[PDB]
RNA sequence: GUGAAGAGGGAAACAACCCAGACCGCCAGCUAAGGUCCCAAAGUCAUGGUUAAGUGGGAAACGAUGUGGGAAGGCCCAGAC
RNA sequence: CGAUGUCGGCUCAUCACAUCCUGGGGCUGAAGUAGGUCCCAAGGGUAUGGCUGUUCGCCAUUUAAAGUGGUACGCGAGCUG
RNA sequence: UGCUGAAAGCAUCUAAGCACGAAACUUGCCCCGAGAUGAGUUCUCCCUGACUCCUUGAGAGUCCUGAAGGAACGUUGAAGA
């Protein structure tokens, strides 16, 4: 995953989570979009 | 559990295979039990044993009433071992060196050879400064031994000369060879520490 | 006239029992240092060790409130090289529960001789059962 | 707040017990104990299962949500009991069942033997195929995750254990 | 303006900041700035909120269905998401 | 400035982590092998020579690797000069 | 990396709960270590006398006993300045 202190929702199946503080966005069509902080 | 032994020089054993394997000779002497500690009176389950003999009169009277105490007679000093829990013993028991009939390796520890005040080049292993190329008396000194301002200090377990051996130190896992017990004794393959008549304490391996 | 001073050979000494179970450590910490230094007391005087003698049983079940059971640390030095050793509440109870409530009163008491032996009074304990049956203990809360 | 708002029905032959918050579900397939929160709060109000809120208390509705769908999950339990369908693609790969303690042969150069925690019933239909059953949802969910964990779907074959449901993400080589 | 050439109290410690200008004595009282759970004098004061981050108790562009308080808009039992 | 010996080497080190190896991971333009990148991780380990005062550097040949920095550009009441 | 799972009829590793997960962390290995003044346990051993004086003190004393053990001394050591 990307580390990016600006995650943003990329695709239309991104998804923004707040998993134990920090923030992710997990993604089901592409695993490149799955990506933390910020 | 344990068992205590005087070192008595090295040999080897030849197997017909066509090698020799370089043996220390453990004498080891019926090792009495003189005191068995319990979690009722102590905290911890232990024995205390003894081995060898003293004399009648260098013996002194506290440690001739604690041997009074199991029958046994005042073996020359005393030793005490933890207790395995499925293992128990009883006081005024001789253990033989049988114990190590069975099992393949052990820990002889025992107090090392003392070599004095020694050098940092000795005790430390650390290397000699050029012994000419201008050196002007500081051939063997251990050279630095700090920073500068910021610490302002030499740190603590710096390692500096003083003294190296007469030390109590673990040769861990060496291969029992020969169990004689009809003279008493214990071959294990490799040295271990000490001198020629030291006691030793032969225990077998934690490491299986 | 000179004002009283509290003599050592007169002081009066109590004995209390704290059961720390659920109290927060803090609030039990700075109550036990209000006493152990003997600030109750109407014959308070700051260079005599006025206070009182303070059981604490149950010191393992002291509660701390929001993350601090995993987020508070016990730093401390070994005095060596680079040795830093630190450890967590839960770690503290874990291995030494007396060290917990000795340390937050420790911090609270004075520096120095009569801050000692001001903490000698106090006596932690991990379990419920106390051996200083012989002193009549009172409850305190 | 709106899950909660949907009573749970409980079937006959369906014991339930609340000890304060201390929930007990007795049934044919398992006898199961749920140590609630103490946010919820929970009665027995005519057939079915209430589900509200503490007053006092922040968060009331999330947790309270939770409990519904927690023993509407137990309730289904113990009356049908809950089937995972794991499926073992590539060859080689294969599982078996001696006991309580599944025997798989997957690639791998050691026996990966895993025990099953619980009251779980796993079988083999085919020598390729694990279909495991029980009462609880999070052990079976678990033990599933453990068996798919030992070897999870390579994306480009599909080798590995897989659930029968999954789909799987193929790519081609570049 | 202060220090220099100004002590005292606060700012943990701190010429230059805040408070305040030491003639001497007093085991009297009222205050300032700071404070009032313990170290350490004084509120574990009262009331109504807000923060879950140990924030408070270092830092920006940007990034977020964290979480209060408003004020409007959508557009629907012909049941809108 | 009524003196705080200043490059490099040797000796002895010690800490940081912005990790060179070793260990754990996510995505790949990841078939496997071998990588690329980012995340976690400081426990231990981390060449010998040629040339040059050199630090560097370029070579030669290795190595799992031959880390980057702080420490008065650590270390002359320890050496060299 | 997951499981179960509300807020948000879905989704969702998290807010309740439930698991995995590294040479780091605490242990396991080795050494020291009760001056740990919080000076800790056991086991044994030894001493069971008369009398005076005072501010009737945890007291100054007189005779009389001298134990266990120790130190000294010697002969010395694979122990050691
Ligand atoms: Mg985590
Ligand atoms: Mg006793
Ligand atoms: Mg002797
Ligand atoms: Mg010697
Ligand atoms: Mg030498
Ligand atoms: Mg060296
Ligand atoms: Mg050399
Ligand atoms: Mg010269
Ligand atoms: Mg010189
Ligand atoms: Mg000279
Ligand atoms: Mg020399
Ligand atoms: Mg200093
Ligand atoms: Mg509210
Ligand atoms: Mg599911
Ligand atoms: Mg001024
Ligand atoms: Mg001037
Ligand atoms: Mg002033
Ligand atoms: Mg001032
Ligand atoms: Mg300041
Ligand atoms: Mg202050
Ligand atoms: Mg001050
Ligand atoms: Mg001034
Ligand atoms: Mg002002
Ligand atoms: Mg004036
Ligand atoms: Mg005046
Ligand atoms: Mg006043
Ligand atoms: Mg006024
Ligand atoms: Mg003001
Ligand atoms: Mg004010
Ligand atoms: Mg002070
Ligand atoms: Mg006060
Ligand atoms: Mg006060
Ligand atoms: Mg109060
Ligand atoms: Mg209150
Ligand atoms: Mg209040
Ligand atoms: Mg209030
Ligand atoms: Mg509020
Ligand atoms: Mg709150
Ligand atoms: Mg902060
Ligand atoms: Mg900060
Ligand atoms: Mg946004
Ligand atoms: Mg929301
Ligand atoms: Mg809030
Ligand atoms: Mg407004
Ligand atoms: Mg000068
Ligand atoms: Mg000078
Ligand atoms: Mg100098
Ligand atoms: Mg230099
Ligand atoms: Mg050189
Ligand atoms: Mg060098
Ligand atoms: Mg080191
Ligand atoms: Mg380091
Ligand atoms: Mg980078
Ligand atoms: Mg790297
Ligand atoms: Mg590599
Ligand atoms: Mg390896
Ligand atoms: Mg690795
Ligand atoms: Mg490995
Ligand atoms: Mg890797
Ligand atoms: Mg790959
Ligand atoms: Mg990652
Ligand atoms: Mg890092
Ligand atoms: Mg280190
Ligand atoms: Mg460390
Ligand atoms: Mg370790
Ligand atoms: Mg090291
Ligand atoms: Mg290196
Ligand atoms: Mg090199
Ligand atoms: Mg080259
Ligand atoms: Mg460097
Ligand atoms: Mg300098
Ligand atoms: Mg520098
Ligand atoms: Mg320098
Ligand atoms: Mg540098
Ligand atoms: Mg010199
Ligand atoms: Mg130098
Ligand atoms: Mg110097
Ligand atoms: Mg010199
Ligand atoms: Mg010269
Ligand atoms: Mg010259
Ligand atoms: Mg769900
Ligand atoms: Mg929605
Ligand atoms: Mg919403
Ligand atoms: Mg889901
Ligand atoms: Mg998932
Ligand atoms: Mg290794
Ligand atoms: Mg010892
Ligand atoms: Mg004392
Ligand atoms: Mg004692
Ligand atoms: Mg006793
Ligand atoms: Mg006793
Ligand atoms: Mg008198
Ligand atoms: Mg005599
Ligand atoms: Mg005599
Ligand atoms: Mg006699
Ligand atoms: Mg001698
Ligand atoms: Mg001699």
């Amino acid at each position: 995953m990307k580390v990016r202190a600006s995650v943003k929702k990329l695709c239309r199946n991104c998804k923004i989570v707040k998993r134990d503080g920090v923030i992710r966005v997990i993604c089901s069509a592409e695993p490149k979009h799955k990506q933390r902080q910020g | 559990i344990g068992l205590v032994g005087k070192k008595v020089g090295m040999t080897r054993i030849f197997t017909e295979d066509g090698v020799s394997i370089p043996v220390t000779v453990i004498e080891v002497e019926a090792n009495r039990v003189t005191q068995v500690k319990d979690l009722a009176n102590d905290g911890y389950r232990a024995i205390q044993v003894t081995t060898g003999a003293k004399k009648a009169n260098r013996v002194t009277k506290p440690e001739a009433g604690h041997f009074a105490k199991a029958g046994v007679e005042a073996g020359r000093g005393l030793w005490e071992f933890r207790l395995a829990e499925g293992e128990e013993f009883t006081v005024g028991q001789s253990i033989s060196v049988e114990l190590f009939a069975d099992v393949k390796k052990v820990d002889v520890t025992g107090t090392s050879k003392g070599k004095g005040f020694a050098g940092t080049v000795k005790r430390w292993n650390f290397r000699t400064q050029d012994a000419t190329h201008g050196n002007s008396l500081s051939h063997r000194v251990p050279g630095s031994i700090g920073q500068n301002q910021t610490p302002g200090k030499v740190f603590k377990g710096k390692k500096m000369a003083g003294q190296m051996g007469n030390e109590r130190v673990t040769v861990q896992s060496l291969d029992v060879v020969r169990v004689d017990a009809e003279r008493n004794l214990l071959l294990v393959k490799g040295a271990v520490p000490g001198a020629t008549g030291s006691d030793l304490i032969v225990k077998p391996a934690v490491k299986a | 006239m000179k004002t009283f001073t509290a003599k050592p050979e007169t002081v009066k000494r109590d004995w209390y029992v704290v059961d720390a179970t659920g109290k927060t450590l803090g609030r039990l910490a700075t109550e036990l240092a209000r006493r152990l230094r003997g600030k109750h007391k109407a014959e308070y005087t700051p260079h005599v060790d006025t206070g009182d003698y303070i059981i604490v049983l149950n010191a393992d079940k002291v509660a701390v409130t929001g993350n601090k059971r995993t987020d508070k640390v016990y730093y401390h030095h070994t005095g060596h090289i680079g040795g830093i050793k630190q450890a967590t509440f839960e770690e503290m109870i874990a291995r030494r529960p007396e060290r917990v409530i000795e340390i937050a009163v420790k911090g609270m008491l004075p520096k120095g001789p009569l801050g000692r032996a001001m903490f000698r009074k106090l006596k932690v304990y991990a379990g419920n059962e106390h051996n200083h049956a012989a002193q009549q203990p009172q409850v305190l809360d | 707040s709106r899950v909660a708002k949907a009573p749970v029905v409980v079937p006959a032959g369906v014991d339930v017990k609340i000890n304060g918050q201390v929930i007990t579900i007795k049934g044919k397939n398992g006898e199961l104990t749920r140590t609630l929160n103490d946010a919820v709060e929970v009665k027995h109000a005519d057939n079915t299962l209430t589900f509200g809120p503490r007053d006092g208390y922040a968060d009331g509705w999330a947790q309270a949500g939770t409990a519904r769908a927690l023993l509407n999950s137990m309730v289904i339990g113990v009356t049908e009991g809950f089937t995972k369908k794991l499926q073992l693609v590539g060859v080689g790969y294969r599982a078996a069942v001696k006991g309580n303690v599944i025997n798989l042969s997957l690639g791998f150069s050691h026996p990966v033997d895993h025990q099953l925690p619980a009251g779980i019933t796993a079988e083999c239909p085919t020598q390729t195929e694990i279909v495991l059953k029980g009462a609880d949802k999070q052990v079976i969910g678990q033990v599933a995750a453990d068996l798919r964990a030992y070897r999870r779907p390579e994306p480009y074959k599909g080798k590995g254990v897989r659930y029968a449901d999954e789909v799987v993400r193929t790519k081609e080589a570049k």
